[PDB]
C-alpha cells in the first residue's frame, strides 16, 4: 500500500508540473483522477474509444501482481524464508550485498510509505472537493475562494451528504 | 490430461489401482479417426457441399464472426455440433476402450 | 426417388463378386466347422452366399445411387 | 484391471473405494478444499469458505428478487444476502453450542471453540464476499445485466 | 532454491538445469498438471512453427514466388490464407503435415514411453552438432530463437490485424 | 475363550451395507465360525461373500445380522461352530452367543429362569388396582 | 531401423529379406506373420506392374473385339463385363493352381514355399531386391496413372506430351 500510494503521491505532483507530449490533446484539462476517468471513457470495455491506457496499466500491474500473489501465499505458510516487501528488486546496488536493505532504509521505506498514504489521501480528497490538484492547493491557501469547475467521478453517491447534510461551502 | 502415455505420473483411476489414462493418444487418435471419415462430402442443405467437420468449422468461423450473438434455433450450427461431438466422444469411448483394455 | 438400372453383365459381376467375397471371408471368419477343401459343407456355403446376396444387394443398390452402376 | 475395491482395505465398512470416490483428482481437490486444507487454523478456513459463499449468495437475490427491476435491486440483493448470512450464522451457533462440549482443543473444526472460531471466520467472511460482490455489480454494467450490455 | 528468473518464488520442482532454455520461468505451476516431457515436446513444435511462420511473413514481405501475383493480388498476411485455400496451396500443406505427424505422434508416444528425447527427430543432414560442443549451444539457441519467434509471430499477426500493413510495409510506412 | 483378533476373513469385494460411524463410536458385533470349505455365502448385508477353508470372522453392526448369517450357515453348510461376540470401542470384548457354550433350544443345568410369572396371563391385575402404585400387573 | 531413425528398429525383419530397408513404423509386423507379409507385397506389386502396362499399352493399341471407350482405365465400362467375369475366376483358377490348395495364412509355407517363389526359378537377393523396388514403384505409380486418367478423362501419354493440366475434380 505504501509503496503504491507513494507513485501516485510523485504522479500528482508530476501532474501538475507537466505532462508528456500529445495527452493535452486527447485528456484536455483533467487533472488527479479525473484523468482516470477521462481515458476510461475512450477505452474498449469500458467506454468508446481508441484507448487503452488503464487497461494496459490493469494488465502488466496484473500480471506481476499474480506473480506477487503466489509470493504471499507461500511466504504465508512459512514454505519461504523470505521477509515481507522483498522482491529481490535492487538493480544498482543499494543494500550493498542484500536486496532486502538494510535495517534503516527498510525503515525510511517504511515511514516514507506511512507518509504518502496520508499525502495521497489529502491530495486525493482536496482535488474532490477543491478541483484545483496538488500545486495549486499547496499555492492557494485561501482556499474554497475560487474553485475550478471539475466533473462528478465514476462514484458521485459520496457527493450527497455534502450538500444537503455537511455545510458545502464549495 | 491427468496422466499421459508414459510411466511417469501417479495418478491412480481409484484409491490404489494405478492406470495410464492415454489422454494424448486417445485424444488425438480419436479426433483424427472420426474427423478424416468426417470430411466426406455431401450436397445437402445441412452441410452445403463440404464434409460434417468442414461444414461444421466453417458455421464456428461463421458464428465467430458475429461474437457476442448466438446462432440462431434454425441455424445448422446446433445440429453440426451435435452430431459432430456425438460421434467425436463415441470415438474417443471406443478409442479408450481399445487403447487401454486391447493394448494393441 | 434412387435410381435403379436394369439387369445388366455388371449387376452380375457385382453379385458374383460379393458372393466369392463372402465364401472366402465367411471360409475364415466362422467359428463353427486345402484352403477351401476341409470342412467346408452345405451350410457353410448356404451362408456365405446368403450373407454374399446381401452383401452383393447392398452393393448394387448402393452403386447404383451413386453413378457408378 | 479393477477400480472398485473395498475402502481403506477394509472389506465390511459402509463404503467403495471407487473413481469418484478416491481418485488422485478427487483426493488433490479435497485435500486442498478450505474444510480439509492442512496448516489452516479453523478461523481461516471460516474465512475462505465464508468469501466463497457470501459472494455467489449476491446474484440470484439481486437478480430475481422481488424489486428486481427496481433501481434499488442491488441494495435489495445485498441486504437480503445480508439476512440470509445472519440467519445461517445463527444456525452454526446454536449448532456448536449444543453438539461440542468444552474443552481446550482449538484448532480441529469439531471441537466447541474450534467451531467458534469457524464461525467468527464465515460470519466475518460472508459479509465481505457479499459485499466484495456487490461493489464489482455496482461499477460494472457487464454484471448488471447477464453480459447482455454487449448485444 | 529460488527461480533464476522470478527471484521471489521457489524454484519449480518439475524443472531441472539440465533442461535446454531452463531459466526457472513456471510461475503457475503447469509443469506438475501436465507431463513435462509432453510440454516440452509441445514448446519445441510451437517454437519451430513459429520460426517458419515468422520467416514466412518477413520473406512474403520481400519476395514472392514466380506467379503468386497472379493468384494473390492484395492479400498480404492471412488474406493469402483465405484465398489458397479456395487454390490448393493449403489443402496441400495441411496434408502434408498431417502426414508427417503421423510419425510425429508415434514419436510423442516414444517419448512419453522414455526412449527418445522431446524435439528429436535425428534430423541433422548437414553435421552442424557431430562436434556435440556445438550441440548444446545450438539446443539453447534454437529454443531462444523459437520462443521470440512465438512472440514475434503473435505481434506481426496482431500488427497486421491493426493495420493490414505487415511487417516490413508497418515498419517501413509507420 | 477370547477373540483372537487375527482370525482371517471371508473374502468380499466391499459393499455399501456394511457398518457405519455408529459402529466405531457405540458397538460392533463380531461372528466366527470354522468352514470345511472354500465356499460361498450371502452376507446379511449385501452380496456374496466366500468363507475361507478353516476359520473365518465378520464385523457386522446388529448382532441380529450376526444371528441371520447363523442360521444361514447351519441351514445351509450344517456349520454350529460359530461365537457371536459384542466389542466396545474400549477395546473390551464381550461373548454374546452361544452364551453359556450351548445354543438357547438345549437345556442346561445352572440357567436361572428370568421373566417366568407364576399364574396364567388371564390371572394379571387390572390396571385401577395398581394406579398410583408401584405394584406390578403380574400379580 | 535405418529409414525412420527416430523410432525404433522393427527387430522381426533383416538384412536377409530382400527389399529391406528397415522401414516398419506403425509395427505391422508385430501383428501379422512376416511371410504372409512378403507374400502379400510382392503379388500386390506384380498385378501393379501388370496394371501399369495396362493402363499405357492400351491407348496406343487396342483390340480390335473391343471398344477402348476414353481412357484405359474407364474402358472395364465399355468391354463386357461378363469379359472381365472370366478374368476374376481365372485369375482364382490360376490363385488355387499356383498355390497347391493352400490360400490361407495358416496354410502358405507349409512345405517352406519361399515368399516370391511360384516354381519359376531362384534369384539372388539383389535380384529379389530389384523385383521387390520396381514393384513398390508400380503399386504408386498405379495409384497416380489411375487417378489422372480419371480426374482429366484423356490418356496418360496424350496429357504427358500435350498440355500439363492438374488434375481436379
Ligand atoms: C497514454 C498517454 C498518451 C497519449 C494518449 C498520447 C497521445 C499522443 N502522443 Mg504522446 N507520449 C506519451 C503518452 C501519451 N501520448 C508518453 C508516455 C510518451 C513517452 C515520453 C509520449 C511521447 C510522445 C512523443 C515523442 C510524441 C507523442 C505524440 C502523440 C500524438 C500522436 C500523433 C501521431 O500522429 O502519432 C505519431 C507518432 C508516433 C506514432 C510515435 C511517436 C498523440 C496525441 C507526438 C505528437 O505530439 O503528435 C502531435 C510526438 O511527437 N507522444
Ligand atoms: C459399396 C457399396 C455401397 C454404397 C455405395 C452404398 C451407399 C449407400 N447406401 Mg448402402 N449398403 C451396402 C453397400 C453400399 N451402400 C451394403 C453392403 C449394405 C449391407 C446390406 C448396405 C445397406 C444399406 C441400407 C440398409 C441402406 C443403405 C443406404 C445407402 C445410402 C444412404 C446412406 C446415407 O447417407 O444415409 C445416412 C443416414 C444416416 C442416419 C447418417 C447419419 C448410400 C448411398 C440407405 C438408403 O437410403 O438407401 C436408399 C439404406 O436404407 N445401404
Ligand atoms: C507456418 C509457416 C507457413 C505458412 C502457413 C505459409 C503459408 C503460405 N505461404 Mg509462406 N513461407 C514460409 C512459411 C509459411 N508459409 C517460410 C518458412 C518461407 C520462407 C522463408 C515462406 C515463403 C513464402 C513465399 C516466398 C511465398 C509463400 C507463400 C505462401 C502461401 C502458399 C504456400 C507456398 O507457396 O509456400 C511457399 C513456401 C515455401 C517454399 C517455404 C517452405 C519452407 C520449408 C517448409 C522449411 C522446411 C525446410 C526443411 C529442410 C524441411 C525439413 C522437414 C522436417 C519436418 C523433417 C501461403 C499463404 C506464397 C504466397 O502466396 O505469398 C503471398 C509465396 O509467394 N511463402
Ligand atoms: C502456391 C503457390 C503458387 C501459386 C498459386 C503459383 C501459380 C503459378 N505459377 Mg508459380 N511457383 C511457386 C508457387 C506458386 N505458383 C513456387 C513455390 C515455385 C518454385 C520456386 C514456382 C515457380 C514458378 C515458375 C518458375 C513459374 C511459375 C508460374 C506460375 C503460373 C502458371 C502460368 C503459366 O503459363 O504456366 C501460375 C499462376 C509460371 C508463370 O508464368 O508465372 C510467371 C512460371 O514460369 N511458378
Ligand atoms: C509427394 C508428391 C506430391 C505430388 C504428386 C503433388 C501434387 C500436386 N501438388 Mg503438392 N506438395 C507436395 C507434394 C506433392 N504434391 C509437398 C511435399 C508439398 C510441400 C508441403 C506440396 C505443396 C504444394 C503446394 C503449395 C501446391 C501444390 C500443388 C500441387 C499440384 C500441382 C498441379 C500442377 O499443375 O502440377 C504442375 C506443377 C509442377 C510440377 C510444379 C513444380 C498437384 C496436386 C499446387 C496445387 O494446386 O495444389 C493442389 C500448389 O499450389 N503442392
Ligand atoms: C517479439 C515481440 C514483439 C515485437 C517486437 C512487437 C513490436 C510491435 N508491435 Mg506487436 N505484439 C506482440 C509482440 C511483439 N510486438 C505480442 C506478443 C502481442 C500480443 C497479441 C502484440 C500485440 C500488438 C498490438 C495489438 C499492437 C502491437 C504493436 C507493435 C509495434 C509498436 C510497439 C508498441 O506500440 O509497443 C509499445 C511499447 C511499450 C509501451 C513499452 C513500454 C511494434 C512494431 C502496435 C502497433 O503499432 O502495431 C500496429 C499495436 O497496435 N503489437
Ligand atoms: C476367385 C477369386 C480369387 C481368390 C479365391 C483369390 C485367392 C487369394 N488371393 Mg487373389 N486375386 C484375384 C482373385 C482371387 N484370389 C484377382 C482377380 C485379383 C486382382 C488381380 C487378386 C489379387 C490379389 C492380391 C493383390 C492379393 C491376393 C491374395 C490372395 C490370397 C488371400 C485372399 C483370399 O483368400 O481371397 C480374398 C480375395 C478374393 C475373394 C478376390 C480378390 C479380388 C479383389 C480384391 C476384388 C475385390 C473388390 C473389393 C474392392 C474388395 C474390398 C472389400 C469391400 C470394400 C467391399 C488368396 C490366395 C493376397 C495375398 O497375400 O496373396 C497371398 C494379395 O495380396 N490376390
Ligand atoms: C520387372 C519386374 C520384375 C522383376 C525384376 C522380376 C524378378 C523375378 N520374378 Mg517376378 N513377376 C513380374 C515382374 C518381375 N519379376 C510380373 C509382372 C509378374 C506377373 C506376371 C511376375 C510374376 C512372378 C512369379 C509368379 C514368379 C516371379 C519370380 C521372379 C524371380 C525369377 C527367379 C529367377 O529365375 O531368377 C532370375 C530372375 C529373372 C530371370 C527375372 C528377370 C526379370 C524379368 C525378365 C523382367 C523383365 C521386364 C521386361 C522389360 C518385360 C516388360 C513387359 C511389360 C512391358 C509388359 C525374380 C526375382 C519367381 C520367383 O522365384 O519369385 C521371386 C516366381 O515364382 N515373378
Ligand atoms: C526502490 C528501488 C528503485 C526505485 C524506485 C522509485 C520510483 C522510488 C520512488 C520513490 C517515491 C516516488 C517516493 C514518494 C513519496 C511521497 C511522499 C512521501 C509524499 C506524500 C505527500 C504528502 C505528505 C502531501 C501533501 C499535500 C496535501 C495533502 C495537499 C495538496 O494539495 C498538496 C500537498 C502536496 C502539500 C530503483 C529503480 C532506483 C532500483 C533500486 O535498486 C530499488
Ligand atoms: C481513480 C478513481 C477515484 C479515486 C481515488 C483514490 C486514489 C482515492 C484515495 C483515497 C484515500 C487514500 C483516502 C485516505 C484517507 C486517509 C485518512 C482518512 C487518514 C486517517 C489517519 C488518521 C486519522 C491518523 C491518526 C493518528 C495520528 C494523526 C497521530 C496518532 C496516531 C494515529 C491514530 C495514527 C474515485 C474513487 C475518486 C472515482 C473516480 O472516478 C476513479
Amino acid at each position: 500500500h505504501g509503496r503504491v500510494a507513494m507513485l501516485a503521491a510523485a504522479g500528482a505532483i508530476v501532474q501538475d508540473i507537466f505532462t508528456f507530449p500529445g495527452v493535452k490533446s486527447v485528456i484536455g484539462d483533467v487533472k488527479m483522477t479525473s484523468v482516470h476517468d477521462k481515458f476510461l471513457s475512450m477505452e474498449a470495455g469500458s467506454g468508446k474509444g481508441d484507448m487503452a491506457a488503464m487497461h494496459q496499466l490493469l494488465l502488466w500491474l496484473g500480471l506481476l501482481e499474480i506473480a506477487t500473489s503466489v509470493a504471499i501465499i507461500q511466504s504465508f505458510k512459512g514454505e519461504t524464508s523470505r521477509g515481507p516487501g522483498e522482491f529481490g528488486f535492487d538493480p544498482l546496488n543499494f543494500g550493498k550485498g542484500n536486496s532486502a536493505g538494510s535495517d534503516s532504509y527498510k525503515l525510511k521505506e517504511i515511514k516514507n510509505g506511512r507518509l504518502a498514504m496520508i499525502g495521497i489521501g489529502g491530495m486525493v480528497h482536496h482535488y474532490l472537493l477543491t478541483g484545483k490538484g496538488p500545486l495549486q492547493f499547496l499555492g492557494g491557501i485561501p482556499n474554497y475562494k475560487s474553485c475550478v469547475s471539475h466533473p462528478d467521478s465514476l462514484l458521485p453517491w459520496l457527493f450527497k451528504a455534502v450538500g444537503p447534510v455537511l455545510p458545502k461551502i464549495c | 490430461l491427468s496422466v499421459v502415455a508414459q510411466s511417469k505420473s501417479d495418478f491412480e483411476i481409484s484409491d490404489g489401482t494405478p492406470y495410464t489414462l492415454n489422454v494424448p493418444l486417445v485424444g488425438a487418435a480419436s479426433f483424427i479417426g472420426w474427423v478424416v471419415p468426417t470430411l466426406l462430402p455431401s450436397q445437402i442443405a445441412l452441410y452445403g457441399g463440404k464434409g460434417l467437420s468442414t461444414a461444421f468449422f466453417a458455421s464456428i468461423g461463421t458464428n465467430l464472426a458475429k461474437f457476442p450473438a448466438p446462432p440462431g434455433m434454425t441455424d445448422p450450427f446446433w445440429l453440426l455440433c451435435f452430431i459432430w461431438h456425438s460421434g467425436l466422444f463415441a470415438t474417443m469411448i471406443l478409442g479408450s476402450i481399445g487403447y487401454n483394455g486391447y493394448a494393441g | 426417388v434412387p435410381q435403379t438400372v436394369a439387369w445388366s453383365a455388371k449387376t452380375g459381376a457385382v453379385m458374383v463378386l460379393s458372393n466369392i467375397l463372402c465364401i472366402v471371408a465367411g471360409r475364415y471368419v466362422i467359428q463353427v466347422k486345402s484352403g477351401s477343401f476341409a470342412g467346408f459343407g452345405l451350410p457353410e456355403l448356404l451362408a456365405s452366399t446368403s450373407l454374399g446376396h446381401i452383401v452383393g444387394s447392398g452393393a448394387i443398390l448402393g452403386l447404383s445411387y451413386v453413378g457408378v452402376l | 484391471s479393477q477400480f472398485i475395491k473395498p475402502y481403506n482395505d477394509d472389506p465390511f465398512v459402509g463404503n467403495l473405494a471407487t473413481p469418484v470416490s478416491t481418485s488422485s483428482f478427487t483426493k488433490s481437490l479435497l485435500s486442498n478444499l478450505p474444510a480439509y486444507r492442512a496448516g489452516l487454523s479453523p478461523l481461516l478456513r471460516g474465512v475462505e469458505i465464508g468469501l466463497t459463499h457470501g459472494y455467489f449468495l449476491v446474484g440470484p437475490f439481486y437478480k430475481l428478487g422481488p424489486l428486481r427491476n427496481s433501481d434499488v435491486a442491488l441494495l435489495s440483493g445485498f441486504f437480503s444476502a445480508l439476512g440470509l448470512i445472519v440467519i445461517l450464522v445463527a444456525c452454526l451457533t446454536i449448532y456448536g453450542v449444543v453438539s461440542f462440549e468444552e474443552t481446550e482443543a482449538k484448532d480441529q473444526l469439531q471441537t466447541a471453540k474450534g467451531w467458534r472460531q469457524f464461525t467468527s471466520g464465515w460470519l466475518v467472511g460472508s459479509v465481505g464476499g457479499a459485499s466484495f460482490a456487490y461493489i464489482l455489480i455496482s461499477n460494472i454494467p457487464f454484471l448488471q445485466t447477464a453480459g447482455m450490455s454487449m448485444l | 532454491a529460488m527461480s533464476e528468473s522470478v527471484p521471489f518464488l521457489k524454484k519449480p520442482e518439475a524443472l531441472d538445469s539440465s533442461m535446454a532454455g531452463y531459466a526457472g520461468f513456471d510461475p503457475l505451476g503447469l509443469s506438475s498438471i501436465a507431463d513435462i516431457k509432453f510440454l516440452q515436446e509441445s514448446e519445441i513444435k510451437h517454437c519451430r512453427i513459429a520460426m517458419l511462420a515468422a520467416a514466412g511473413s518477413i520473406a512474403q514481405d520481400i519476395f514472392t514466388f514466380p506467379g503468386v501475383s497472379k493468384v494473390v493480388g492484395t492479400a498480404k498476411m492471412t488474406g493469402v490464407h483465405d484465398v489458397l485455400v479456395k487454390q490448393g496451396a493449403m489443402g496441400q500443406i495441411l496434408l502434408w503435415t498431417s502426414f508427417l505427424e503421423v510419425f510425429g505422434t508415434i514419436a510423442l508416444l516414444e517419448t512419453l514411453d522414455g526412449k527418445r528425447a522431446p524435439g528429436d527427430f535425428k534430423f541433422d543432414p548437414l553435421g552442424f552438432s557431430k562436434n556435440a560442443e556445438t550441440a548444446k549451444r545450438y539446443q539453447l539457441s534454437e529454443i531462444k530463437n523459437g520462443r521470440l519467434a512465438m512472440l514475434a509471430t503473435g505481434g506481426m499477426v496482431h500488427g497486421y490485424f491493426i493495420t493490414g500493413k505487415g511487417p516490413l510495409e508497418l515498419l517501413t510506412n509507420f | 475363550e477370547t477373540l483372537n483378533l487375527q482370525i482371517p476373513s471371508p473374502t468380499f469385494e466391499g459393499s455399501t451395507g456394511g457398518w457405519l460411524r455408529a459402529a466405531e463410536v457405540e458397538e460392533k458385533y463380531a461372528i466366527t465360525w470354522t468352514s470345511p470349505k472354500e465356499q460361498v455365502f450371502e452376507m446379511p448385508t449385501g452380496g456374496a461373500a466366500i468363507m475361507r477353508q478353516g476359520e473365518n470372522l465378520l464385523y457386522l453392526a446388529r448382532k441380529e445380522q450376526c444371528l441371520a448369517l447363523a442360521t444361514q450357515v447351519k441351514n445351509s453348510f450344517k456349520i454350529t461352530d460359530y461365537k457371536v461376540y459384542r466389542i466396545f470401542p474400549s477395546g473390551e470384548v464381550q461373548y454374546l452367543h452361544p452364551k453359556d457354550g450351548v445354543f438357547p433350544e438345549k437345556v442346561n443345568a445352572g440357567r436361572v429362569g428370568v421373566g417366568n410369572v407364576s399364574h396364567s396371563i388371564g390371572k394379571n391385575l387390572n390396571p385401577a388396582q395398581i394406579k398410583f402404585t408401584s405394584k406390578s400387573f403380574n400379580g | 531401423n535405418l529409414a525412420v531413425p527416430f523410432l525404433k528398429a522393427p527387430a522381426k525383419l533383416d538384412s536377409s529379406m530382400p527389399g529391406y530397408a528397415g522401414f516398419d513404423p506403425l509395427g505391422c509386423s508385430d501383428f501379422y506373420d512376416v511371410k504372409w507379409l512378403q507374400e502379400a507385397e510382392i503379388k500386390n506389386g506384380r498385378v501393379a506392374m501388370l496394371g501399369v502396362v495396362g493402363l499405357l499399352v492400351p491407348e496406343f493399341f487396342h483390340l480390335p473385339m473391343y471398344t477402348a471407350g476414353a481412357t484405359p482405365y474407364e474402358s472395364y465400362t465399355t468391354v463386357p463385363a461378363f469379359a472381365l467375369i472370366q478374368i476374376f475366376l481365372g485369375c482364382g483358377a490360376v490363385e488355387y493352381f499356383t498355390h497347391k490348395g493352400k490360400i490361407s495364412p495358416d496354410n502358405m509355407f507349409d512345405g517352406g514355399r519361399v515368399p516370391g517363389e511360384f516354381g519359376w526359378g531362384k534369384a539372388d537377393m539383389t535380384m529379389q531386391t530389384k523385383e521387390i523396388k520396381n514393384g513398390r514403384l508400380a503399386m504408386l505409380a498405379f495409384g497416380g496413372i489411375l487417378h489422372q486418367q480419371l480426374f482429366t478423362k484423356m490418356g496418360t501419354i496424350a496429357h504427358l506430351t500435350g498440355g500439363f493440366k492438374p488434375l481436379t475434380f
